[PDB]
């Protein structure tokens, strides 16, 4: 791709998501998601290999229906309040519609079947893209119709992400997909403290934003997109051997780390509101992630060793890729549980 | 919840305008420079009223200086006048510039035997001004007591007492 | 400049025409003094009623009558 | 020549929105009195 | 009303053109024919040029689309807003056909 | 009574077409430096009416048809497409007076490419898929700039309404400021109707039969004198009487005859485009100059003061 | 609730389950999606006529843009994936199982 | 009956999308689109919206459709079908759209009229011309002003139709 081509296409992206954040009127919330939508296509399709066509297609679909779905909310959302702010809601229609079709946008289960195939078919950037910068806009009209969203929907759809994006990582080598399940199980962290403190929930999308472009930039600069490939690093970049586990340490949510502080900061601000058995059982399916994840860091700082003569080789030559923000990401994402009471900035 | 008030079939029976449109388009200038002033009255009593029901007198008003004005024409310059309409009936579009000389004819036996000048381009969509006797409506939406809203913050900003008090951060 | 010129209106002068008539297009309506007489009659042209006002008293500017010498005027478009 | 008759043609047409205008109240009066006239058939009738 | 009813009948007429078109030589009895082009028999082989002619016209169409009500634009009181986004639109059409120009789109159906 | 006005409309329409051919074969006739028919009726009158019986006793093709139902459709769409677009047409009254009547031709022409795609995918023949595929790309390609240069005279017209384009015209002609518009309009008409030297068609729908073959003739026959009609309405509008209006069917009969006889006489005197020449000819030349000259007229009328009225 | 706007949304639901019923292939997929996206149009139209609201007329044109703008994107995803396989079947589309 | 045409037009359009829906094959979910899209074009029309009905058959049947059928005749290869003698040929397809108008006509039955003449839509139904408007269309005023009005609308508009154009160039390249 022409590099001036790659930086207009991602100057749209961002412009579509600016769009959605920005906006009172939802025809320019709809026009900033099919912007982002128009926009990340060719990201994707970046290498032209069958996956990436078929992760793009696959993508379309779910993101074209969600794109529908909106639409048909805001339209009901006309016939019930003869009017386009965007705020609350004046239709149950409207408001599950909206939840449903953001939900889809999200990933979210169980409409998530589509982000670890997605995620498996493109590069490790697009995926960085698609999990990171393409949460921003949905988790801002959740921010915002939140009077409106139904309590037993959005609980349900964040237990069943939560439990999704567990069980979606025990049978895993593929690392994209591993990072699509612990996106399945982040954002419904996020959705569950949405209608109690919706700032927790913007702290567990900056801290997740932060771990997992830690994650994808690691997996970048190493040349992994595999578990076994993973395994090859200590004898090619042993820095990279700590970082990359410390910091998946702190993804599942972990003590000292800085992961742990989204999860704690939701189970407090829920059972602020009398809410004991979600909190725990969440958080019990997150050490399921905890479970699966730990395998993960003892198979590359553990057992499974053993290299290949042609590392001798590569031992002649550094890395020129350019890991931007790496060392700060890395640094953020483990030791800013000291600074936890930052979190107002976002109030 | 209550009764929608209306006014009696008595109250609406007022002696009608029955000419077509043509005939009304024909003397239209002349009646908005002739019968300025109850038209008036009646416009800025139906924007201000909000409400038909409210204007009645002044429509009466209205329909009689039409009245007037049409028996005004009638008394003068029936000929001119029926064939400048004529004219400006056979049109589809109902143009004025296919008429000239049928609307020459008219204003000249108009000015001689009334003096009334025919408006200029510009005129008749002027804004005007309107002496009413009436009292202005205070309420025309009708609109309850709204609502109090919520109280401000007033006061300088201490700092927070003892920090974030986030369960063990002393700042 | 000029050797570019006659170059590019030897080879292309379909894009040419192109590029001349849209330069012209873009920098002309700036620079002409009946602009503004579009604007005035756009909004001379009276497409609702104008709805008079309630006369308090102090008004010498608003007249009583369309016939009456205050008010605007549109002598302007019909000597032009 | 576009120019000429084009501007001819905005004067006619404020000729006739002139006209329009001096037509309206007399039309607005008409349709207050038809409107209420409607309305209060339809309510005889629903009182019937 | 009337347009439907003049739908209605070019419809009715079309149809039964078409009509005795197809059964008027049917009546003939001719003969029982027995065994009723370039390549045999293989597949129609796709072309990615044609498609991407038939994507540049949905594209320019969707641009014209944007540009049809411009004969009631030019009435507005905001006259310098709409020259320019009149203008900006054109332009926007005109930067789509230099791009699908100077990257070899408009190449071999040019 | 209305009924009557449309079979007035709809049945000289095909009478129209069916002596075009008798026209079209003795103009061609006189340009090649040699006769047209002139045996089979006193000089060639009774050659439509003879063409047209052999056409419609002829033998079926016979055709394994991919569809029956498009088979059947697009005969039926043609040659509906190809008669509702003469009931806006003011001349001088239109059958049906619509407020968008440019539009509404604009977009029943639109819909006209569907028969031509669905006779190409009708028939079982890949070559006849292709060669409609190639002639749908063709048409579509100059919608384009029909659809620009007919915006860009409607900046002069006010609006999308037909009758009011005579009112325009009632100073100048309409091809005096805008002779590129016309010119380009002139050759995307003749881009549109697969008309020579467009009609690389001859160079789809050979699956129908002889019936159904004069179907699609005289719907394309019907969609030019339509065309020409509506060039001679829309850049060189007649003088139109109120109260005589025969003056006016007189005045653009002769203009539109005239039109049409240019159509003869252009397809008498050049060869055929390549099928990428006639792209590059749309998308290399004609674009760029309609969108251009559309930034004209945009412009144009608020730099003259002269935006034309919506009514 | 109102009654024509039930037969609009009732189509939207239908070709919401064509959608959400694949068949055999992704063109009939892009066909359910737009003809939901039809079925936004014909609804927001009549919202938008019914309450006289100025200034939502140009809404629906802007759904129709953006949207087949969206479609196009889909039948040029369409075309890369036929491409690859010769057929646009939703089967050819399953190499990310694993 | 002439009444409720805006309401048996939705019956059409409801029927149309149930026909394409089913997906006997893309080509007939082409053909089936096209009715619909043309029949919610006549459902937009009679209310008074002209422009946004003809955007619909200029823009949606005469671009989009266009291109979504001249995509699928470039896929799914073709195969004939039955092509007997002309009571086969036609007499079939005759029968068959007398048994589609007739199921038109059979949906309108007296379970439905239970749902018609319990909440009756005609009588008030369209209330478009309810009083005057004067010498414009309110809709195509409000179209038209998204120049004047509509800048931001315009600027994102076409500036996702020039990365429409930009992404087609580049996902299509294949490179
Ligand atoms: C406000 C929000 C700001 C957010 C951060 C913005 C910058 C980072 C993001 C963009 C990016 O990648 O920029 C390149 C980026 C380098 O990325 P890299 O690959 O990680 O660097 C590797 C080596 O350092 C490359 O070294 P080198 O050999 O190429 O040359 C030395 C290089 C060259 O230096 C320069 O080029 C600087 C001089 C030019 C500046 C621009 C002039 C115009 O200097 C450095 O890179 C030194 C480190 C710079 C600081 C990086 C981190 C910044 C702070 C991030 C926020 C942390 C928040 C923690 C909160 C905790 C509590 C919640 O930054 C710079 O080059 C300059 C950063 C300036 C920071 C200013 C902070 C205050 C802003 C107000
Ligand atoms: C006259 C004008 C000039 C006057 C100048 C006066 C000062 C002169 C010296 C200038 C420099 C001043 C430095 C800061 C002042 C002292 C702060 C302090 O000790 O706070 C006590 C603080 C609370 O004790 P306190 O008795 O209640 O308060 C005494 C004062 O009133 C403390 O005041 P406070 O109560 O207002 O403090 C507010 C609040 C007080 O704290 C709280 O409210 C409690 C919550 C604190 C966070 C707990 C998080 C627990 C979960 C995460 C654990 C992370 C892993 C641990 C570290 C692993 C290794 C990196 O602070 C925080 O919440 C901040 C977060 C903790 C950072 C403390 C400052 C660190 C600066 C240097 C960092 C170097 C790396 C050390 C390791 C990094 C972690 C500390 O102690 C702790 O939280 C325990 C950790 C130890 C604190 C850091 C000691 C700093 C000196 C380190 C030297 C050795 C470095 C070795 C190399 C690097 C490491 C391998
Ligand atoms: C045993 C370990 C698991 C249970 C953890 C309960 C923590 C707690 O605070 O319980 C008190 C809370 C008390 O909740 P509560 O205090 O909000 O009770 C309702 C409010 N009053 C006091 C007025 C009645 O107990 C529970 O919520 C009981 C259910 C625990 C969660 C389900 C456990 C499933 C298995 C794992
Ligand atoms: C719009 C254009 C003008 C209108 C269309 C044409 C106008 C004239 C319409 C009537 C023309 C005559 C009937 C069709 C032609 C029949 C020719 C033919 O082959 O006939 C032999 C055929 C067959 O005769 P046959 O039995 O000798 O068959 C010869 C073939 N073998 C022996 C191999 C089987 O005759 C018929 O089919 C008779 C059909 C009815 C005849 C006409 C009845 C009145 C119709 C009015
Ligand atoms: C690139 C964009 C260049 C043109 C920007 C807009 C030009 C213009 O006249 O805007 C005035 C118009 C309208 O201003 P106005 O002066 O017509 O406002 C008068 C008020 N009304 C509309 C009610 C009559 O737009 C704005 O001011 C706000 C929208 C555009 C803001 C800038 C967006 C830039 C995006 C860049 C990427
Ligand atoms: C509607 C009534 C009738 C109207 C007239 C039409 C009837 C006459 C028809 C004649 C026969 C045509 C048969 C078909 C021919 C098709 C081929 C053909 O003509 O191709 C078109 C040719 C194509 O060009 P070409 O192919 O010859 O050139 C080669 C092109 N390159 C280099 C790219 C390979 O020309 C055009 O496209 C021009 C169209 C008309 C443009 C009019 C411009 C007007 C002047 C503007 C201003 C100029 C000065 C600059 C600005 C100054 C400012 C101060
Ligand atoms: C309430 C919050 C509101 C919003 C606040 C801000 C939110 C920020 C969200 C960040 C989302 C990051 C998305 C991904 C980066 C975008 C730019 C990009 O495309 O980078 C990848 C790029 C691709 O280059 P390419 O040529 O494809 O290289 C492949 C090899 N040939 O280049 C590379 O591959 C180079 C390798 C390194 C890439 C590192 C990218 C790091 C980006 C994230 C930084 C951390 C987030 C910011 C701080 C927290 C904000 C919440
Ligand atoms: C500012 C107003 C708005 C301007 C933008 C809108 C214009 C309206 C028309 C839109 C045209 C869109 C397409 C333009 C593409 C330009 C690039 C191009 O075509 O380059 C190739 C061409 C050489 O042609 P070639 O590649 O060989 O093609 C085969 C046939 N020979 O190379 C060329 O032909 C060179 C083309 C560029 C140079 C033309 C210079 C004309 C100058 C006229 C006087 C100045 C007018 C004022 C405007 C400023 C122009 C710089
Ligand atoms: C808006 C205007 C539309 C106009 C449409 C029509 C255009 C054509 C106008 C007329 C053209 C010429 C008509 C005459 C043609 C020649 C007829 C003829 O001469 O037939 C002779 C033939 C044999 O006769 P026989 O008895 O053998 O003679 C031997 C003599 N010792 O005998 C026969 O063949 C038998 C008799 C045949 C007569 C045919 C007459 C013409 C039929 C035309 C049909 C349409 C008429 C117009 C309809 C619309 C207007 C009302
Ligand atoms: C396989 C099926 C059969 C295929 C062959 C036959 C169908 C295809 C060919 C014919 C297509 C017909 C298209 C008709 C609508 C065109 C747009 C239209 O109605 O424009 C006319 C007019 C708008 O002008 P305006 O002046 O603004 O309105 C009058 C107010 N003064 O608006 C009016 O005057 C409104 C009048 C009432 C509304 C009439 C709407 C049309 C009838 C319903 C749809 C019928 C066609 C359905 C199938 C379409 C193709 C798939």
């Amino acid at each position: 791709m022409n590099p001036i081509i790659l930086i207009i296409i991602l100057m749209t992206v961002m412009l579509g998501t600016i769009i959605v954040m920005i906006s009172t009127h939802w025809l320019l919330i709809w026009i900033g998601f099919e912007m982002n939508m128009l926009a990340i296509i060719p990201i994707m399709m970046k290498k032209h290999n069958p996956r990436a066509t078929e992760a793009s297609t696959k993508y379309f679909l779910t993101q074209s229906t969600a794109s529908m779905l909106l639409m048909m909310a805001i339209i009901i959302n006309l016939m019930f309040s003869g009017q386009w702010t965007v705020m609350k809601l004046f239709n149950p229609m409207a408001s599950m519609l909206m939840t449903m079709a953001l939900a889809m946008k999200l990933g979210m289960a169980p409409f998530h079947f589509w982000v670890p195939e997605v995620t498996q078919g493109i590069p490790l950037s697009s995926g960085l893209i698609l999990l990171t910068w393409q949460k921003l806009a949905p988790m801002s009209v959740l921010y915002q119709i939140l009077p409106s969203i139904n309590l037993d929907l959005i609980l349900t759809l964040s237990i069943l992400s939560i439990t999704i994006g567990g069980w979606g990582g025990l049978n895993q080598t593929q690392l994209r997909k591993i990072m699509a399940y612990s996106s399945i199980a982040h954002m419904g962290w996020m959705t569950a403290v949405l209608l109690y403190n919706p700032t927790m929930t913007l702290l567990n999308l900056i801290i997740y934003i932060i771990m997992t472009s830690t994650m994808f930039t690691l997996f970048m600069a190493n040349s992994t997109t595999t578990t076994l490939s993973l395994s090859h690093t200590w004898n090619k970049a042993p820095i990279m051997t700590i970082l990359v586990l410390i910091t998946l340490l702190s993804m599942g949510g972990l003590p000292p780390l800085s992961g742990f502080m989204p999860k704690w900061m939701i189970i407090q601000e829920m059972t602020k509101n009398d809410s004991i058995i979600l909190p725990t059982l969440m958080a019990i399916t997150a050490l399921l992630n905890l479970y699966f994840y730990m395998r993960l860091t003892y198979s590359t700082a553990l057992t499974m060793f053993p290299s290949t003569n042609n590392m001798k080789m590569k031992w002649q030559f550094p890395t020129t890729k350019r890991m931007t923000l790496l060392p700060t990401m890395t640094v953020l994402s483990t030791m800013l549980l000291p600074l936890t009471p930052i979190l107002s900035i976002l109030e | 919840p209550g009764i929608v008030e209306l006014p009696s079939l008595e109250d609406l029976k007022v002696q009608e305008v029955k000419v077509s449109s043509s005939v009304l388009k024909a003397a239209a200038h002349h009646y908005g420079a002739q019968c300025d002033k109850p038209n008036k009255e009646f416009m800025l009593c139906r924007w201000e009223e909000k409400d038909p029901r409210r204007c009645l007198e002044e429509g009466k008003l209205v329909n009689q200086c039409a009245l007037e004005f049409f028996r005004q024409i009638k008394r003068h310059c029936a000929e001119p006048f029926t064939e400048y309409w004529t004219c400006i009936d056979y049109s589809g579009l109902q143009l004025f510039r296919r008429c000239r000389k049928e609307q020459a004819q008219f204003d000249k036996c108009v000015l001689d035997k009334l003096g009334w000048v025919r408006p200029d381009l510009g005129e008749l969509s002027k804004v005007t001004k309107v002496k009413t006797d009436r009292p202005l409506p205070e309420n025309p939406y009708h609109s309850r007591a709204r609502p109090e809203p919520n109280p401000e913050v007033e006061g300088d900003l201490k700092p927070a007492r003892h920090g974030s008090r986030l369960f063990f951060w002393t700042m | 400049v000029a050797a570019f010129l006659k170059n590019v209106w030897a080879k292309e002068p379909v894009l040419v025409a192109s590029f001349a008539i849209a330069g012209l297009a873009v920098i002309l309506p700036t620079l002409s003094p009946y602009t503004k007489y579009s604007l005035m009659i756009n909004r001379a042209t009276p497409y609702n009623y104008p709805v008079p006002l309630r006369d308090d008293g102090n008004m010498p500017d608003v007249p009583s009558h369309p016939q009456d010498p205050q008010g605007p005027s549109l002598e302007w478009l019909k000597r032009l | 020549s576009m120019m000429r008759w084009n501007r001819e043609r905005r004067r006619l047409q404020i000729e006739d929105f002139e006209a329009r205008i001096a037509l309206m109240p007399l039309l607005q009066a008409e349709k207050d009195r038809r409107v209420l006239q409607m309305l209060r058939e339809n309510l005889e009738e629903e009182a019937t | 009303m009337n347009l439907m009813i003049t739908l209605l009948t070019n419809f009715t007429l079309a149809t039964l053109l078409v009509t005795i078109a197809f059964w008027l030589p049917q009546l003939n009895v001719y003969s029982e024919k027995t065994s009723p082009d370039p390549m045999g028999s293989a597949r129609l082989p796709f072309s990615m040029k044609f498609f991407l002619v038939a994507i540049t016209f949905l594209l320019f169409d969707l641009e014209i689309a944007l540009l049809l009500p411009l004969p009631w634009a030019s009435q507005t009181t905001n006259l310098n807003t709409m020259l320019t986004m009149a203008l900006l639109l054109i332009f926007l059409l005109a930067v789509s056909l230099a791009y699908e120009w100077t990257q070899k789109g408009l190449e071999w159906t040019e | 009574m209305f009924m009557i006005n449309v079979l007035t409309l709809i049945i000289p329409i095909l009478l129209a077409v069916a002596f075009l051919t008798l026209v079209e074969r003795k103009v061609l006739g006189y340009m090649q430096f040699r006769k047209g028919p002139n045996v089979v009726g006193p000089y060639g009158l009774l050659q439509p009416i003879a063409d047209a019986i052999k056409l419609f006793i002829k033998e079926p093709l016979r055709p394994a048809t991919s569809s029956i139902s498009m088979f059947i459709l697009a005969p039926i769409l043609a040659l509906t497409l190809a008669l509702t677009m003469w009931i806006p047409l003011p001349m001088p009254y239109p059958l049906i007076n619509m407020n968008l009547g440019v539009l509404f031709m604009l977009a029943m022409s639109s819909l006209a490419v569907y028969s031509i795609l669905w006779s190409g995918w009708a028939s079982n023949s890949k070559y006849a898929l292709i060669g409609a595929l190639r002639a749908v790309a063709q048409t579509i390609s100059y919608e384009v700039t029909l659809a620009i240069i007919l915006l860009s005279v409607l900046l002069m017209n006010g609006s999308f309404t037909l009758s009011t384009l005579i009112i325009t015209q009632e100073q100048v002609w309409l091809i005096f400021p805008a002779w590129p518009l016309a010119m380009m309009w002139f050759i995307s008409t003749l881009a549109e109707t697969n008309r020579a030297p467009f009609d690389l068609t001859e160079g789809f729908n050979v699956e129908y039969a002889a019936g159904p073959f004069a179907l699609f003739f005289m719907a394309e026959y019907a969609n030019i004198i339509m065309m020409n009609i509506f060039t001679t309405t829309l850049f060189l509008g007649a003088f139109h009487n109120p109260y005589m209006p025969e003056l006016y069917t007189i005045n653009f009969t002769i203009k539109s005859l005239l039109l049409s006889i240019t159509f003869l006489w252009i397809r008498a005197s050049y060869p055929r485009f390549r099928y990428d020449q006639l792209m590059h000819l749309l998308w290399k030349n004609f674009l760029p100059l309609t969108l251009a000259l559309c930034m004209w007229h945009v412009s144009l009328p608020i730099l003259l003061s002269s935006i034309p009225p919506q009514t | 609730m109102s009654l024509v706007y039930m037969n609009i949304m009732m189509a939207f639901t239908v070709s919401l389950t064509g959608l959400l019923m694949y068949r055999s292939h992704l063109m009939s997929s892009l066909l359910c999606l737009e003809g939901m996206m039809l079925s936004l149009f014909i609804l927001a139209t009549l919202m938008i006529l019914n309450s006289h609201f100025t200034l939502a007329s140009m809404m629906p044109i802007i759904l129709l843009v953006f949207a087949a703008c969206e479609a196009a994107l889909g039948l040029s995803l369409l075309v890369m994936v036929s491409n690859t396989y010769g057929t646009d079947y939703v089967q050819n589309l399953n190499l990310l199982q694993c | 009956m002439m009444t409720y045409i805006v309401f048996i037009l939705s019956i059409i359009f409801v029927m149309g999308f149930v026909g394409f829906s089913s997906k006997p094959s893309p080509i007939y979910g082409g053909l089936g689109l096209i009715v619909s899209g043309g029949v919610g074009c006549g459902i937009v029309l009679n209310f008074g919206g002209s422009f946004l009905g003809l955007m619909v058959f200029l823009i949606y049947l005469g671009g989009m459709m266009v291109v979504f059928g001249y995509t699928t005749a470039m896929a799914t290869e073709q195969y004939p079908e039955v092509w007997v003698s002309n009571k086969v040929v036609l007499g079939t397809f005759i029968t068959g759209l007398l048994m589609e108008f007739l199921m038109v006509y059979y949906v309108l039955k007296d379970k439905e009229v239970e749902i018609v003449f319990k909440f009756n839509g005609m009588g008030d139904w369209v209330i478009y011309d309810t009083g005057d408007s004067g010498f414009f269309s309110e809709e195509a005023m409000g179209i038209a002003a998204l120049y004047s009005y509509g800048t931001w609308l315009v600027i994102v508009t076409g500036w996702s139709l020039l990365i429409g154009v930009v992404v087609i160039m580049e996902i299509t390249r294949g490179n």
